[PDB]
């Protein structure tokens, strides 16, 4: 991998050979084709799932939902052409993305139809039917979560990813709980390190010891980060990981900060979230031993938009931990209001 | 804590009678009520026990089938239904309450009893 | 923290053809990763239900599970003679994988009084420096029973061990044997030994006692 | 293909020792499925211990955290558990179970299990004391008598009456572990009172590990003239 | 950090940010021109080390040895300005670079005046005396190993827009046993990863699970690799690390291969070394339970230059491990000849 | 400032309990130096427990691997050792030490130590038995006599003769732990034979934990007429 | 495996002004990371020498060390009264770090008067069901002494425990007490109880015995 | 298996003497040998002990510092070098041999003895 780079703190410049990790989260990627195997086989799997009482699917990540949306119509066309009476409905996804107990099957053979959908870009209608294969959406009361699928896809290749941007997928044959490794990359160089995937970008630094620096998340998955793609795993207790192990947090010393316990009650209902160790505008934090115990995350602004100025914590290390979202600022559990009725506070929606 | 039986009287053979034991000063939902009878010049023989809800009731072999016992936690009383009375059933029915929550048979209190006789 | 699974009841009694209800509760939301296992004496568990509503291949249609979140239930439409066993509920959401305490399913049976017997320690055992007195309960139902040791009208505690046999195959009763072990010197210092038995089918406690020196 | 799991490597060991358990597999490959170890102590429920993922990660229960180690041999198609610093508290039956292929997270296939005994005591023979019938063991024309077997190790012992002639009314209670590290059990029989003075009752106690065979005659005590 | 990437495996020309780690091992010889900061203080440190009873130095890495061999002159010149009578003699290195018990002091205050160093970096004139402060060389008898120093320097800053970037070293203040972290880099991307430093380049990939791929060695250190710069440290026993922990091997699953134990008696005396999992030319490796027990590594050619064609092992996975050196091709400890006696072959020297 | 290491947190605990020791360093920061724990069992050598590097890396000895966990706090300048699943073998005196840098990796400065005892026995009082002198306890006109203190717990016990009047020739043997979990020691005194029949010897045994005080008079056995 | 350390001799005795040398060892090459500590009874170890030849600040000049390869040595030129203690060598090369067994320094002033005694079990102890037989060796040297318990001419093994006191501060004597524990039933089965003391101070084994039931 | 002591005689206080014992019928190299003494009308106390090579030697308080021991496996003979003899050393120095290989002090074979007296 011949390449080059330019420093920003300095002007050191060079090409050469090495290994290069790229940040694709804030860049927002670009248009992806997301070839979901052969739509013929996807149709066969969809039919086979219905025969065994499988209602819908729950998207692990935002890529899966977009792939479903982009292949919706042609799948319906294939179903209509062959002897099938079923409809697929796709809807907006919400966070956090919960785990489904079912897994889509792998058909032994393929539907007897004219296989013309390989590479078909939507733009086709089908006959509506009473029975529908709902994908996410708000189709919950129609069928509860216990009859949904989850994490059944496995990235196959990146054929012509530079310009055609084709991500090839497949249906896996293994039950698993870990996130897809084919899109994970982490590196350390001197006094800086980073863990990243298509939705997570986490940065760590050494200051008297390795610690968490900053994180930017556009999705909240529920798989678990594999160990092989993690730095310095041993010697840490899961009670201390800032990003919960249940929300796909790495098992690392780099994922820790001293004076803070694991954040399992944060505002994980948002769409875009940034973790920053800083005070938000108009707020201050003091350290006192008489402050309250841990509680749900509270927004810095009242429902009407008023701001609470004074907050206290017990045994936290400055700068304080906070979450940044388009709604406003959310503090961690360790920090509690110094003087404020709990009625005006917007409590984080506990995720279960 | 007071036990008061009622609903006892002469009945012809084959008839039906239904007793009642008004309990006070205690929550019978957390305990078990048991029925005992003592004929004149005889011992005190087990009749039936009504455990808490969801546990069922156990009946003596002699009174098997004909008798039936039920509870009303709302009214704090135990109801016994009798079917196909016989002359041998003539006796004083003394109610009992099992103090032990594990149902060890640690009876502590008894009622005054009621006189019931069967004769055509 | 680990996930705790509380089964109830500890045991229930039913006949052939009734409806049995078993509940399993979890300390935290676990989605629907719940399983049910059936274990017979001297055998490995067996796999019945997954996902809290799905039936494994080969499981008879009688069994059916329901519930979501924390509260889950298991039901049998028509109890059969071959359904006598213990039932465990397990959660597979995350490590560590915890099990339930288990529930014993038994046949209904009528109340029978316990016969009480007491045996003074043998002379040969006294020669060794230890004395053991045996109290016996035979062919009684239900299994719940209490045995208390008194020496010279003094209650004994922490000095007795009890063994309970399995439900009889013919009359479906139980037997209980409690053994009290005392040193030779301690045994000779007392005169009256008594075993008190409390049971549902006995109106008043039954006491069997002997005097050291009387045959 | 037929699917099985077969354990091996159990036996008797002293405190502070070490041992290795082998769980073979057939009909499938252990590399592509999660594998775990589960155990059941005598007279208790089930207990999970450790798991190894198909990717290679491993997790352990606190009760064995650091003392045990799980590994698999991808070439020999075997699952191993290495045990060190053993104690008598680790006595139990141990199983290896397969993570279900498609049916959620469930132990689809179990094994038969192996018994592991951790004890320092050495083999010893039983002592038999007759439970002579008396007026304190009589109820409604029925007399209770038996034999008390004490201080024997290891299991098992077979107790029979009159060389198996007497079977009705025989109740052989389960053994119990005494604080001394030796087992004990009691056997009783109920017979008519009128048969004590005419019929003879002998209990046959056998202990193959110690090669001890004792015939003890249980008869009413001499001072008890009631049965004479 | 703007990017520059042309991946020939997939032919994707990207341009973004991230973190880049380069392979600098293959061009090590003259990558820097040091001038360790303030040689007027290094002179005082050497003088005090001589006074205290510290009579020599054993180099930790080839970089330090070249620093000595480049600053030898001006240092002697500074000695010949205040009356000090000592002569620094710098020799050649030998592998492995053993460890020294003592540490170089940190002078309390610099020399009274040593500005003669200003303007005279390389071309200087000095004198000679009888006292020697020997660096390296076949000179143990003049200063016994129990009085040599070792591992006394840290890199403060480095990196410049020049073929030879100036490095600002300093004298370490605290005792330590681990290698300097400021020049270590490692990363993982999909199915490939690498650990590296200025003299180590090690590669691993995924096959079933992660394993060692290859390594390139130009020096054999004796410091310990820090945990923070290691991937997946949990669950590995130190008896399976292919590169011994004492020879600066990392504690990782990536540093393991199935069927081989630790290589404590490999041909660690050569100048530079490369590790490959392939046959030595003209030879084959068998697997046989009857083969011999572990032992010292043997060279594939006799001292007379004849080749040995057959080798065996008991439980090793093919292809076999081997060492490529300037002398020739060697086989691992587990691998022994089948029929020819081992006494005829060349045995490697003992290291501990 | 003076380099002092001060330890606290020891005591008595039952098998299977948990404890947490604190080693407070002074005059220097625990962050830059390597730190370690060392223990010494009664009457035994020295054993190394664990170490934590200045970089945060930690290592443990096998015998305590998993159960123990070493950690440090930089705000309070403290070194911690967490203990779980304690056995009886874990009773010893524990030390923390500094890893001297200017001294080639030497245990430069130590602490005063602290005692940890793991036992479930409850407080009990001693029983005093007299070692009456006899013809078998006399040699060359010198008579050997003593008192036996048995079945007591915990330490210590003080024994004196004649309320401290008699001190010469007195040997108080060290206490020894018995299999039952209790201690026993012997105290003997040598006196002239001719003084047995005229001088009175009484041993005072005191044991605070049991609040027991026993004064036992040792005299020749009545059947021993040689001393009358 | 770990690298193992060793020391010799286990203990030695010398007067003031003598020269004493002690040898430590390592099982494999450790370069020269070897240390020495001195531990007086009831105190923490003290640090003397490092690097196998370097003297810590404050140590008396009479201490010096040397060694090469797998063998190392410590030496004292002129023994001083305040140099009585135990000595340990220790590594610092790689984990796990190890110590040596130790070596005890002894004073040179011992066997004032050997004495042998035997005490039959008291009747009070018999009433409890246990019997202890005591054999006493008073004022003897050296500590190497063998006591064999003989009952009815039968040798005893595995039923006795021994305790040894510290060096006497006046005459440098040593006292050894061996206790034989038997059950009361066992104690009545034998008639002659004897303890045999085999010590260098005794040319032939001195046997002291008592007869059960005899005064 | 015979031991014969030699080299004993009168020596003035402060003198020097060297005892020698010639062992026969046994290999002393594989065993340990000890020296003993007995004054007239006195018991038989310690003199010294010579253990196998590499194990060192132990000496008694009275004899230590003054006496010195050395074995000769090749000639199967042991020598005691006495320095600064005293009148209290007057006794018959009696050789002994230890049968047990573990140095348990089990003495089974002995010599005749030799008279040694110290007087100016
Ligand atoms: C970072 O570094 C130094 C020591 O490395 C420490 O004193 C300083 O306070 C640290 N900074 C922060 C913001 O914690
Ligand atoms: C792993 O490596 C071997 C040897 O190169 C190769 O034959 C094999 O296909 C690879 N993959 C697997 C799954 O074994």
């Amino acid at each position: 991998d011949v390449g080059c780079s330019v420093d920003f703190s300095k002007k050191e410049t060079r090409c050469g050979t090495g290994v290069f990790i790229y940040n694709d989260v804030e860049a927002w990627r670009d248009r992806y084709k997301y070839h979901p195997d052969s739509p013929r086989r996807l149709a066969a799997a969809v039919k086979q799932a219905w025969e065994e009482g499988i209602c819908g699917i729950s998207s692990v990540s935002r890529m899966e939902n977009i792939m479903w949306k982009s292949v919706e119509g042609e799948l319906n066309a294939i179903l209509e052409e062959n002897g099938v009476q079923l409809t697929v409905v796709v809807g907006s996804v919400k966070n956090p993305m919960w785990r489904g107990p079912q897994r889509l099957p792998v058909p032994v053979n393929e539907l007897p139809h004219g296989w013309k959908a390989w590479g078909k870009s939507y733009f086709v209608r089908a006959a509506k039917t009473n029975n529908s294969f709902v994908v996410d959406g708000d189709t919950l009361k129609e069928c509860p979560l216990e009859h949904r699928a989850w994490n059944s896809f496995l990235v196959e290749d990146h054929g012509f990813g530079v310009f055609h941007t084709s991500v090839w997928l497949k249906v896996r044959e293994d039950y698993s709980l870990e996130c897809d490794p084919a899109v994970i990359g982490t590196a350390v160089k001197g006094r800086e390190a980073a863990h990243s995937d298509l939705g997570y970008w986490i940065e760590s630094e050494k200051n008297d010891t390795w610690r968490l620096k900053r994180a930017h998340l556009i999705e909240m998955k529920t798989c678990e980060w594999p160990k092989s793609h993690t730095l310095w795993t041993d010697g840490v207790e899961e009670s201390d990981l800032i990003i919960p192990k249940s929300l796909a947090g790495p098992l690392s010393h780099h994922n820790t900060r001293e004076g803070y316990r694991t954040q399992v009650k944060g505002p994980w209902h948002s769409e875009e979230l940034e973790i920053r160790f800083e005070e938000c505008p108009g707020t201050k934090v003091y350290v006192e031993e008489t402050c309250g115990t841990r509680g749900p995350s509270l927004r810095s602004t009242t429902a009407s938009g008023r701001v609470i100025e004074e907050w206290c914590c017990r045994e936290c290390t400055m700068p304080p931990l906070s979450f940044r979202a388009k709604d406003g600022c959310w503090y961690g559990m360790e920090i509690r209001p110094r003087k404020e009725p709990e009625s005006n506070l917007v409590r984080s929606m506990v995720t279960a | 804590v007071q036990l008061q039986e009622s609903g006892g009287g002469l009945v012809q053979p084959g008839g039906s009678l239904r007793l009642s034991c008004a309990a006070s000063g205690r929550t019978i939902s957390r305990y078990a009520m048991s029925w005992f009878r003592q004929a004149p010049g005889k011992e005190r023989e087990f009749v039936a026990v009504a455990r808490r809800s969801g546990d069922g009731a156990f009946y003596a072999d002699s009174v098997q089938g004909r008798f039936t016992v039920s509870r009303d936690d709302a009214k704090n009383t135990v109801y016994l239904q009798m079917n196909s009375l016989k002359p041998e059933d003539t006796a004083v029915y003394y109610c009992a309450i099992d103090s032990d929550t594990f149902y060890s048979g640690s009876y502590d209190y008894w009622g005054q009893g009621t006189q019931v006789t069967v004769s055509s | 923290s680990d996930i705790q699974m509380t089964q109830s009841p500890f045991s229930l009694s039913a006949s052939v053809g009734d409806r049995v209800t078993i509940t399993c509760r979890a300390s935290q939301s676990i989605s629907s990763h719940l399983n049910w296992y059936q274990q017979k004496p001297g055998k490995a568990p067996k796999f019945l239900i997954y996902a809290a509503s799905s039936l494994q291949s080969g499981v008879p249609s009688r069994f059916s599970g329901s519930g979501s979140g924390t509260d889950f239930t298991l039901t049998i439409s028509s109890l059969q003679p071959e359904d006598f066993a213990t039932y465990y509920c397990q959660q597979s959401y995350s490590t560590p994988y915890t099990f339930g305490q288990g529930t014993k399913v038994e046949i209904k049976r009528t109340v029978a009084a316990p016969s009480v017997f007491i045996f003074p320690p043998s002379d040969e055992q006294l020669k060794s420096g230890t004395a053991s007195v045996v109290c016996l309960l035979n062919n009684f139902y239900p299994r719940e029973a209490k045995v208390q040791w008194k020496v010279d009208n003094a209650l004994q505690s922490g000095n007795s061990q009890e063994s309970v046999t399995e439900q009889d195959s013919k009359d479906s009763t139980y037997s209980l044997s409690s053994t009290l072990t005392l040193s030779k010197a301690d045994y000779e210092k007392h005169k009256v030994y008594a075993c008190e038995v409390t049971h549902q089918g006995l109106s008043s406690p039954v006491t069997k006692s002997f005097n050291r020196g009387e045959c | 293909s037929e699917v099985q799991l077969v354990e091996s490597g159990g036996g008797l060991i002293q405190p502070g020792g070490s041992l290795r358990l082998s769980c073979a597999a057939s009909g499938f490959t252990v590399s592509s499925n999660y594998m775990s170890w589960v155990r059941q102590a005598p007279g208790k429920g089930l207990e999970w211990v450790s798991v190894i993922y198909s990717g290679g990660s491993t997790y352990y229960a606190d009760s064995v955290k650091g003392r045990f180690t799980i590994s698999r041999d991808n070439s020999k198609n075997t699952l191993y558990l290495q045990m060190n610093s053993l104690r008598a508290e680790d006595t139990a039956v141990y199983y290896c179970a397969r993570w279900g292929g498609k049916r959620g997270g469930a132990f689809d296939i179990w094994g038969q299990g192996t018994m592991v005994t951790v004890s320092s005591a050495s083999t010893k023979g039983p002592s038999v004391f007759p439970l002579a019938p008396s007026s304190k063991s009589t109820s409604g024309g029925t007399a209770a008598l038996g034999c008390l077997v004490k201080d024997y190790f290891p299991e098992p012992v077979t107790v029979s009456w009159n060389s198996g002639a007497l079977t009705s009314g025989v109740h052989t209670f389960p053994a119990v572990l005494q604080s001394s590290g030796l087992y004990s059990l009691s056997s009783v029989v109920t017979v008519p009172s009128s048969s004590l003075g005419t019929q003879t009752y002998i209990c046959n106690v056998n202990h193959k590990p110690s090669n001890t065979k004792v015939d003890k005659k249980v008869e009413p005590k001499s001072c008890d003239k009631t049965h004479t």
